């Protein structure tokens, strides 16, 4: 059925006709740019334009597609760069795939879940150790901007080398590029897809971006494949939909949002989740983000995901001036899932690490006592100090957590702590491979292996 | 010395103070803009 | 042709026949009982087109003719740009038609340092190439000279042409831009675009459009690195919430539009590197109430690389360019982009003059008899680091006397090496002062 | 012809006048003015210039075909008009011919010279640090009773260049006080005042700083200096909104239209120094912004700075502590600077922002007295000085010759010797000295526009022997050590 434009402007257009026209139904203009059918009025439809509306004018024809608002999906758009609509932007062919599903979808219901026991390893050893991510957990990313929120996230997708999902809103184009080409480098862009609304793009894409690649993952999540969402991020999101709001004239709330901004949030990262037994057991897990200013958690948009995500993993700015890097702060970053997410090696080794620290802080800010804790922690602290793009297998974390708790680094000098780390680990990958095999079998530290580390660790000591 | 360690951690402090009054009040200085014009166009939207 | 129906200050609506409506954005022109320039924003219905002027709309009346062009509005484009001075409208004030409104290119085509020549920027904050830099300085401390500066060199050496957009300039400032560009016979390689506080919002917005539009051809077609100066990029955003008003949207945070990112989004993309060639953006960048937190400033800070900030303390010293080595930051300084040495140097020379700033308040009382013989030497360095900093500028002729200096980066490396070593601890303070390369320092110290 | 269909609050909807221009002149039939604002599709919203009491629906209007213009002058000189150019005084009409529409456009780029003319307003504070130029915007903003009138008025005093004292939304009993003022010192002679008092419609207060501007420009395009003020652009604002939410324009941030900046831009851009080849006449302002609680980040203060050349802010807190003027060093600025300074001002108060502001990081150390080393004594003892210096009592401007030698007496250190409460008496009665006796080292200072090595050796030897002669007020006396 066909349709005319009455009024047109802000992205919005009223469209008489369309009788018998669905809600959330996809439209197509007269110059191939699409809309989204919200409001249907007593005699007009209340459209939102996914695109450039420049050319779209009052008396201009509007068409029926007959499908509501979904987007293909499959393992065509692995290696892919796409927008929102699912249109690739990379220049590498069509994506040739039958397969769709809705972007409005029901997340599982309290019955078809299942308790999140399997570790997602980032690679990084501040998270894996402290703040553990479990296969269908969600992890919130909070922090200013340059604290090396993304660069947890592109770490944690190389790792993999599970199905990643990088999701980008609002960025600019040369930093999507980037990340496009760290992944070539370290070859993880082959079970990557890239969904990316840069800001150019109108409010419309930035408001779907997340929903489109929680909904490419939903299709391995049911199929019975583990999945990785990463949204980069939320809070541009949220102000994209805060523009949509105020133009269709619904009235503003705190921090002039509308009321259902947390309602956004919520549908999106719940239907990131650990299926069934019965559903396969499949699983997607979510690496939300959320943009700070001047370390105000207390703001509004963040204390709203910070509620509904499984933990949060807060990044400062004094930290990561300071050398800590990643800047994770321990005190105040949290893992819900905790232990359950964890193999029993590290449960093991780092069971009171994220306490012991704790302690090291509070008594920073100020005997024999607490001389030895302050040279143990500062000493702490340079191996959880990691570098960009460099993620560590999980038997290689055990062994170098090992060290430092244990006090084997108590006799080296506090510098040469990351040297001595390096070139540990390399001895061991070299001579000792039998260790790192028996904990990447078992997922556990032997007391023979215990052992056989000590006296390794001894003998690479005089040679040091 | 020992005044010397005392008042420097108060300086460090005070520096720490600050810093938090300063957030604070622009997140309030913010909010009251925000509040007040919600208010004042949600007047205009009452009529027309 | 059309007909103006309604007028409500800059804000106009023009009646046109059924199915002849101008696009979205068109340029239409109006004769004042000179010629108005109306642009399209809404579609109100019954063939109604509600519009933006980019004039004042005082003289107007009911009914008069309104011809549509049927285009955005078109400004000139190409190597007669050059040495001129335009208005948003692109209509010459010193007495091909491209319009100005372009999305950016496809972020997967646009290719993944921008060496300056002048030692304190190329190691402690490096510009980067289709980067933006942000040039902080207090009331007449050494803006102009610096923006100058940068034309000079690009020009000179790589051989690229500069643009500047004045986005609610004072009008007097830039009379005396145009005096000194002329002085310095830099007008040549520099195209000029005013839209001036004077002129309605409605310029202000388009006004960074016209400017950017010019040299994105210069980028595109010439192939060479070209230089946008943008005062006041906030300016833009202040335009914007002001027309946003007017037009009827309802308000965001701190009474902002509701569209702030995007409308900065789309500005602030377009200024990039493409693989043929970039374009480097410094930009002024006003904060309200000394507050970052503010929108304004908050969303600017995502697109930017790279920041300049000129002290008063340092101009007051006599260190030419008056670079603060310290708050000033570039985003581009890693040991990934920029190597291990280039990075490991410059921290160093950062941690020396640090805890030079640290002793400032113990020296003052004590001085330097008190400091340990370690500190005794760290400050001797920073000293002679923070006057071999300082630099002779090829602008400032005029100024200093002696010709300007232009410095490799592997000669700007190799000297703070040897500086943080300790090589050049015979030489004496007034050695370091205003020098260029090593030799230069040699030389100066014989005739000391 | 037109009919009014709707009327109240000083606006009234018109039926008919289909080819009215915008901002066009009407007449009411009982001879009241309104402007043609808002040209609807079926109605003309105009705002009332006058009582609106005896308007109502049915009422006739009429077009004059003309746009908003004022008569113009030397016969404004020395009379008290309203922004239509009515004079209230009650000292006969205005004799001119010569008329100027209110909504003119500012000169262009190329119809202007960079300003490097000293305008003396005869305040130390001012010239020495903030310094005014002829074509220069200065604002003076501050809270309530800071002393942002008074600084205007010393001003106009000074110039015994042309005057234009706008007042807008004043109470008239302060509007005649500044008359008093003007007639006590005698410079009423060369002043306009254009007077929109708060009694008077919303009209007026938007009209009154256009009306003063147009009056001004006479002057300027005939090659000839003026000076304006708008006392003050808070109230003007105020009166615009009012205007803007009657006739149901949508609101912005506080409550303000989108074009509340593009009204004070308009205004003060046609403030400016003019080229060679028109003249070369000059037209200053001295626009005024009524802070609350020295709120500088408020909307409407932020317009107004981000338009002019540098501004004046003063304090609540250094006014009631007895700094007066009470100018902020650090946050007041003069964007023009060193080029409207003559070279003797330049050369003495060059480096006295520089040791004003390591004072103030230093006068925290100050109360802890003889705990400090030697240098940093010196320079608290000298700065208390420098403070006293600049403080000025009303209404009393000084000579740029005086000043020069009253700055130059206290960054030399010739003040160290005598105490910090002598030094306002110390001043005033060394200027009386060199008044009478050494007269002609103020006569090369106005002539030479510099000091001379000659000068600055007789200064000293006049210092020192004052100094023996000066009975110090509080405790024994101390000349030279
Ligand atoms: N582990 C790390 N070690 C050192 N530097 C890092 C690390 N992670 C990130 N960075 C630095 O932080 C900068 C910004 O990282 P990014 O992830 O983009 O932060 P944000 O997401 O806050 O913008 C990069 O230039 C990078 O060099
Ligand atoms: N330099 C000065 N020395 C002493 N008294 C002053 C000085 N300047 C102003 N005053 C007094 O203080 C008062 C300030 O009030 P006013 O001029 O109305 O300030 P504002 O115009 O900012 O409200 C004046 O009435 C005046 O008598
Ligand atoms: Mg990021
Ligand atoms: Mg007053």
């Amino acid at each position: 059925e066909i349709g005319t434009v009455i009024d047109a402007g802000d992205g919005i257009a009223h469209v008489e006709g369309l009788p018998s026209v669905m809600t959330q139904e996809l439209l197509e203009f007269p110059g191939g740019v699409l809309g989204v059918a919200l409001n249907l009025d007593e005699h007009s439809v209340g459209a939102v334009i996914l695109g450039e509306f420049e050319k779209i004018e009052e008396g201009q024809q509007v068409k029926r597609t007959g499908e509501v608002l979904s987007v293909p999906v499959g393992d065509a758009f692995l290696g892919r760069v796409v927008n929102p609509l699912g249109q690739p932007i990379d220049g590498q062919g069509d994506i040739a795939a039958e397969t769709r599903r809705a972007l409005e979808l029901q997340a599982p219901s309290v019955v078809q879940r299942q308790s999140v026991s399997e570790p997602l390893q980032t690679g990084i050893k501040a998270i894996d150790a402290m703040t553990p991510i479990g296969r269908g957990q969600r992890q919130l990313i909070i922090g200013d901007r340059k604290t090396g929120k993304t660069a947890v996230c592109v770490d944690t997708i190389l790792n993999q080398r599970v199905r990643c999902v990088y999701v980008a809103i609002g960025q600019k184009g040369t930093t999507i590029a980037s990340v496009k080409r760290a992944l070539e480098e370290g070859g993880a862009m082959e079970y990557t897809t890239i969904v990316a609304a840069p800001a150019s793009d109108a409010a419309g894409f930035k408001w779907l971006a997340p929903y489109t690649g929680s909904a490419i993952g939903q299709h391995w999540m049911y199929n019975g494949k583990h999945v990785l969402i990463v949204f980069d991020d939320l809070s541009k999101q949220a102000d994209a939909y805060r523009a949509i709001s105020l133009l269709l004239r619904r009235p503003p709330g705190r921090e002039a949002f509308p009321g259902d901004v947390f309602y956004l949030h919520s549908r999106l990262l719940e239907r990131c989740a650990k299926l069934s037994d019965e559903l396969g057991g499949g699983s997607m897990t979510g690496l939300p983000i959320i943009e700070t200013k001047a370390n105000d958690i207390s703001a509004f948009i963040p204390t709203n995901v910070i509620s509904i995500t499984d933990g949060q993993c807060f990044l400062e700015s004094d930290l990561f001036n300071q050398g800590v890097r990643p800047a994770i702060n321990v005190g105040v970053s949290v893992s819900r899932v905790g232990g359950a997410a964890q193999i029993k090696a590290m449960k093991e080794v780092a069971g009171s690490l994220r306490l012991d620290l704790s302690q090291y802080r509070e008594l920073e800010a100020f005997d024999a006592a607490s001389k030895a804790q302050l040279d143990r922690g500062a000493r702490l602290v340079e191996l959880l100090k990691q570098p960009q793009y460099s993620p560590l297998a999980v038997e290689e974390q055990v062994v170098a957590i090992f060290l430092g708790t244990q006090g084997h680094l108590d006799s080296v000098p506090v510098e040469d702590v990351q040297r001595f780390e390096s070139e540990l680990l390399e001895h061991v990958k070299a001579s000792h491979s039998d260790i790192f095999d028996g904990i990447r079998e078992t997922k556990k530290l032997s007391e023979e292996a215990e052992e056989k580390l000590v006296s390794v660790i001894n003998e690479f000591k005089k040679g040091f | 010395a020992s005044r010397r360690r005392a008042m420097k951690s108060a300086t460090d402090n005070a520096d720490d103070l600050i810093k938090a009054l300063t957030l604070a009040a622009n997140r309030e200085r913010q909010a009251q803009i925000t509040q007040e014009i919600s208010e004042i166009v949600g007047g205009a939207n009452a009529l027309a | 042709a059309g007909r103006v129906v309604r007028i409500t200050g800059p804000v106009v609506d023009v009646e046109f026949p059924r199915g002849s409506v101008p696009e979205l954005f068109n340029a239409l022109h109006a004769e004042i009982t000179k010629t108005l320039t109306l642009e399209v924003a809404q579609h109100l219905g019954d063939s109604l087109v509600r519009c933006i002027s980019m004039q004042p709309t005082d003289g107007l009346v009911r009914g008069v003719e309104v011809t549509d062009t049927g285009a955005s509005i078109s400004v000139p484009v190409g190597d007669g740009v050059k040495g001129h001075v335009f208005n948003a409208l692109g209509d010459c004030l010193d007495d091909e038609h491209w319009s100005i409104h372009r999305k950016p290119p496809a972020f997967s085509d646009l290719e993944p340092m921008l060496e300056t020549g002048l030692k304190v920027v190329d190691l402690l904050t490096p510009y980067v190439r289709g980067g933006k830099i942000a040039l902080f300085g207090g009331a007449g401390v050494g803006k102009t000279v610096l923006i100058q500066e940068m034309i000079n060199r690009i020009a000179r050496n790589f051989g690229g042409t500069s643009v500047f957009a004045g986005v609610g300039e004072r009008t007097r400032e830039g009379n005396d831009l145009w005096v000194e560009l002329a002085d310095a016979n830099v007008l040549k390689d520099t195209a000029l675009v005013f839209g001036q506080m004077d002129e309605p919002p409605g310029t202000r917005m388009r006004v960074a459009l016209s400017a950017l539009t010019m040299a994105e051809f210069f980028r595109d077609e010439q192939g060479q690195d070209v230089l946008l100066f943008i005062d006041n990029i906030f300016r833009f955003t202040q335009a914007g919430s002001e027309v946003s008003t007017l037009l009827g949207r309802m308000p965001s945070a701190v009474g902002y539009q509701p569209t702030l990112a995007d409308e900065m989004g789309e500005l602030q993309e377009r200024i990039t590197s493409t693989r043929g060639r970039s374009i480097t953006s410094m930009q002024a960048v006003y904060v309200p109430a000394d507050d970052y937190t503010d929108p304004a400033p908050a969303t600017t800070f995502a697109h930017l690389d790279a920041t300049t900030e000129l002290s008063r303390a340092v101009f007051s010293k006599g260190i030419f360019p008056a670079v603060d080595p310290l708050a000033s930051s570039s985003t581009i300084l890693d040991p990934a982009i920029v190597g291990d040495e280039h990075y490991r140097v410059a921290q160093e020379v950062i941690r020396i003059l640090q805890r030079y700033k640290d002793l400032q308040d113990i020296i003052a009382i004590l001085g330097i008899d008190e400091l340990s013989e370690e500190d005794k030497q760290l400050v001797n360095r920073a000293r002679r680091i923070e006057r071999f900093l300082s630099q002779n500028m090829m602008a400032a002729e005029q100024f200093t006397g002696q010709p300007g200096s232009t410095v490799p980066l592997k000669e700007t490396i190799e000297a703070f090496d040897k500086l943080t070593k300790g090589e050049f601890d015979h030489l004496p303070e007034q050695a370091f002062f205003l020098i260029g390369g090593l030799d230069d320092l040699a030389k100066k110290a014989e005739s000391l």
